RNA sequence: CGCUGAAAGCAUCUAAGCGGGAAGCCCGCCCCAAGAUGAGGCCUCCCACGGCAGCCGGUAAGGACCCGGGAAGACCA
RNA sequence: CGAUGUCGGCUCGUCGCAUCCUGGGGCUGAAGAAGGUCCCAAGGGUUGGGCUGUUCGCCCAUUAAAGCGGCACGCGAGCUG
């Protein structure tokens, strides 16, 4: 039953330098900073990063999952990567790559173009599914989310912007 | 969103939540979804 | 921020493509800068505008010596315009091309001390069916003992007119450098001879 | 024998830096520093306190959810004329004001009280125009 | 709400 | 409505953190506004005059009075 | 009770929000368009007329809408009567 005290695996060859409430998490694809409790004490052993926690008083035991689950998916990010495929779905709907931007065609009177941020890597492999691609699994996340939102997934017909792996729900309609 | 006083699990599969200080209650079936107040 | 003293002269119409376009001309150039205010010394950026030339006899010492620390022939009118700051040493119409929308300020006509209809729109009361002596009064002024008091503001008879007004987005119907006419179209505050201020627009 | 008065005193000046001080109970120790009464020679009916200056103002702290929750307020005698504004806001627009409002609840009313409110100098940011006053630097 | 007059005309 | 996420190996918009989001709120526009006695700032002008933080006298820059007027105005301004 | 003028109208507002409209939203037995229902929201807006002293109400013609209440059933040293 635990997170915060489960290990760290931790491979060759990213670094994990602990600092007062921060860790930072070096890697073949970039760095990434963990804010991280002043309360917790963060562990660094033979390739394995571990937390510990004061006691086990309950906001303790929170800050100790949520600290390990946040360095956990650093130090992936830094060595494996993240990213979440997004699938297009329906007639008009299509989507092409204008540079390093995202464009969109939703069937809206006008295509949408999603600009990436900084660390955030647009691909689209066939035309009816997209890519985002990052080190920061949050961030990640959360342009896949924009981009999804651009055209939810309809309640009555596959058609919108799905994640791939998301499950179609359709109701009747008559 | 049911917004009601007595806030209760309708389903087997409604959650009970404590959100920013509100009780809600979510579900995957919709009609489900509450808050108290 | 291009802005520029001058006088309303007068309106009337021109035609353009077909169309009467009412107009009012004013006189803007020339206005010398005679002082420019900077962010290091008076902590805010604008341009000191002088405009219509005066006589050195009525001009008194203190004002020489500003006039004279710009070389500067005397002028009847020093007025700023804000976050301005021209090249020249002298502003003149050619700062608006026609087809610009500029804002333009005066000092309204004064209506003087002024009833509530004129002042307000009130509708004042009924002139027949038994009203007596209140066909222009402003009716109640209040509730009763709650509060007890009438609102700061209320609306009353007063003063009214000799305002500051800004009439805004004006179009720049024609520019006549050679005689430092502005041509706007539409109506602008004030009387004819008044003093204007006419501004690149803030509408968008 | 009657109970002593003192003659004219020369005013002591004091600074004190805000930083990281919780705005109430600071604010208290301001208030007495400005009324006198840590002078064995208190008298109540002169100003003979200290003149105060404040540093880092926009630095002081508070507890709980206040930021968010504390709402400064304002009359303005018109119709719809009550201004709400939020601790936040406060210090993120006109900072040294919030030391200012508190300091100021916690002197007496009157033309003395108002006097003594005169005598406190509060700044936002490490500096202040005092040099010449060489103000005695006081942990609080 | 008609309800009758609790002192005379002036 | 989310992202990331423990407590609670799953889940969770939340407990740490981050995002989206109203004709509404703050700014923005327009007008008043330093009696803002917390009486702000800038430019320019006068000047360190006679007799005994005070009084009396003559001036300086400047101002008022008076007059001719004014799309300013009840008088005043 | 050695007087706190009383219904309706006009005039002039101002506030509440349990919102009539406009803005935002969840659920819908929401295909769409249109609705229902609840939530957030008081910035602004909220028509002209026939009847009747009427407030209210009914009715005609429109409207985004034709909101409901407080202010001594707001307002007679403000008018009406
Ligand atoms: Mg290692
Ligand atoms: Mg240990
Ligand atoms: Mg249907
Ligand atoms: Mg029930
Ligand atoms: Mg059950
Ligand atoms: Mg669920
Ligand atoms: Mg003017
Ligand atoms: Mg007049
Ligand atoms: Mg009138
Ligand atoms: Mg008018
Ligand atoms: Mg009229
Ligand atoms: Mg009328
Ligand atoms: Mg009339
Ligand atoms: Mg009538
Ligand atoms: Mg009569
Ligand atoms: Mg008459
Ligand atoms: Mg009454
Ligand atoms: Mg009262
Ligand atoms: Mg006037
Ligand atoms: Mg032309
Ligand atoms: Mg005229
Ligand atoms: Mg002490
Ligand atoms: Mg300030
Ligand atoms: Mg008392
Ligand atoms: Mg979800
Ligand atoms: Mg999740
Ligand atoms: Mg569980
Ligand atoms: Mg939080
Ligand atoms: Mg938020
Ligand atoms: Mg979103
Ligand atoms: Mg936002
Ligand atoms: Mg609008
Ligand atoms: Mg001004
Ligand atoms: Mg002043
Ligand atoms: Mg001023
Ligand atoms: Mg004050
Ligand atoms: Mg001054
Ligand atoms: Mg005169
Ligand atoms: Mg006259
Ligand atoms: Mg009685
Ligand atoms: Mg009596
Ligand atoms: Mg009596
Ligand atoms: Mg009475
Ligand atoms: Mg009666
Ligand atoms: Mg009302
Ligand atoms: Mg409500
Ligand atoms: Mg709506
Ligand atoms: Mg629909
Ligand atoms: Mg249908
Ligand atoms: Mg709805
Ligand atoms: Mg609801
Ligand atoms: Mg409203
Ligand atoms: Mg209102
Ligand atoms: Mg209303
Ligand atoms: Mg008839
Ligand atoms: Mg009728
Ligand atoms: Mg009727
Ligand atoms: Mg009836
Ligand atoms: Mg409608
Ligand atoms: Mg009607
Ligand atoms: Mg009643
Ligand atoms: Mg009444
Ligand atoms: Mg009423
Ligand atoms: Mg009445
Ligand atoms: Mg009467
Ligand atoms: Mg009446
Ligand atoms: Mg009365
Ligand atoms: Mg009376
Ligand atoms: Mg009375
Ligand atoms: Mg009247
Ligand atoms: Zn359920």
């Amino acid at each position: 039953s635990r997170i915060g005290r489960l290990p760290i695996p931790v491979p060759k060859g990213v670094s994990v330098e602990v600092a007062p409430g921060r860790v930072k998490v070096k890697g073949p694809k970039g760095e990434l900073e963990v804010p991280v409790s002043p309360e917790m004490r963060v562990v660094v052993e033979e390739g394995v990063v571990r937390v510990e926690r004061p006691s086990d008083e309950r906001r303790h035991k929170s800050l100790h999952g949520l600290t390990r689950t946040l360095i956990a998916n650093a130090v992936k990010g830094v060595s494996e990567g993240y990213s979440k495929e997004l699938l297009i779905k329906g007639i008009g709907y299509r989507a092409r790559l204008v540079g390093r931007a995202l464009e969109l065609t939703v069937g809206f009177s006008h295509p949408v173009v999603v600009e990436p941020p900084e660390g955030i890597t647009f691909e689209v492999p066939e035309p009816t599914r997209v890519r985002v691609s990052g080190i920061d699994k949050q961030k990640v996340g959360q342009v896949a989310a924009n981009i999804r939102a651009i055209r939810k997934p309809s309640a009555y017909h596959e058609k919108g912007i799905y994640y791939a792996g998301e499950p179609v729900r359709l109701k009747p309609g008559k | 969103m049911k917004v009601r006083a007595s806030v209760k699990r309708i389903c087997d599969k409604c959650k009970v939540i404590r959100r920013h200080g509100r009780v809600y209650v979510i579900c995957e079936n919709p009609k489900h979804k509450q808050r108290q107040g | 921020m291009k802005g520029i003293l001058g006088v309303k002269v007068g309106m009337t119409r021109i035609f353009r493509d077909d169309r009467a376009v009412p107009v009012t001309v004013i006189l803007a150039g020339p206005c010398p800068v005679v002082q420019r205010r900077t962010p290091e010394k008076d902590g805010y950026t604008a341009v000191q505008l002088g405009f219509l030339p005066q006589n050195p006899k009525r001009v008194n010492r203190p004002l020489k010596g500003h006039f004279a620390k710009a070389g500067v022939e005397p002028v009847r009118i020093l007025r700023e315009i804000r976050d301005f700051n021209p090249e020249g040493d002298t502003v003149t119409v050619e700062i608006f091309k026609p087809g610009e929308r500029v804002d333009v300020t005066g000092t309204s006509k004064g209506r003087g001390f002024a009833g509530v209809m004129k002042r307000w729109n009130f509708a004042g009361g009924p002139d027949s069916h038994g009203a007596h002596k209140i066909h222009r009064h402003p009716g109640s002024i209040g509730n009763r003992k709650t509060p007890g008091r009438v609102y700061k503001g209320k609306k009353m008879a007063g003063h009214y007119g000799a305002e500051r007004v800004t009439v805004m987005n004006l179009e720049v119907v024609d520019v006549i450098p050679e005689e430092n006419l502005l041509l706007v179209k539409g109506a602008v505050p004030g009387p004819n001879g008044g003093l204007v201020i006419v501004r690149e627009t803030k509408k968008a | 024998m009657k109970t002593y008065v003192p003659k004219q005193v020369e005013p002591r000046w004091v600074l004190i830096d805000a930083e990281g001080k919780t705005l109430g109970r600071l604010a208290t120790k301001i208030a007495t520093l400005l009324r006198g009464k840590h002078r064995p020679d208190w008298t109540p009916n002169v100003a003979m306190g200290d003149f105060v200056v404040v540093v880092n103002a926009d630095k002081i702290r508070v507890t709980g959810k206040k930021l968010e929750q504390k709402i400064y307020t304002r009359y303005s005698g018109y119709p719809g004329g009550l201004k709400k504004i939020p601790l936040e806001k406060m210090l993120a627009t006109h900072p040294e004001r919030v030391l200012e409002h508190a300091v100021k609840g916690m002197l007496p009313k009157g033309p003395l009280g108002r006097r003594l409110f005169k005598r406190l100098k509060v700044y936002a940011g490490p500096d202040h125009p005092h040099q010449a006053q060489r103000p005695e630097k006081l942990e609080v | 709400v008609d309800k009758p007059d609790y002192r005379p005309r002036p």
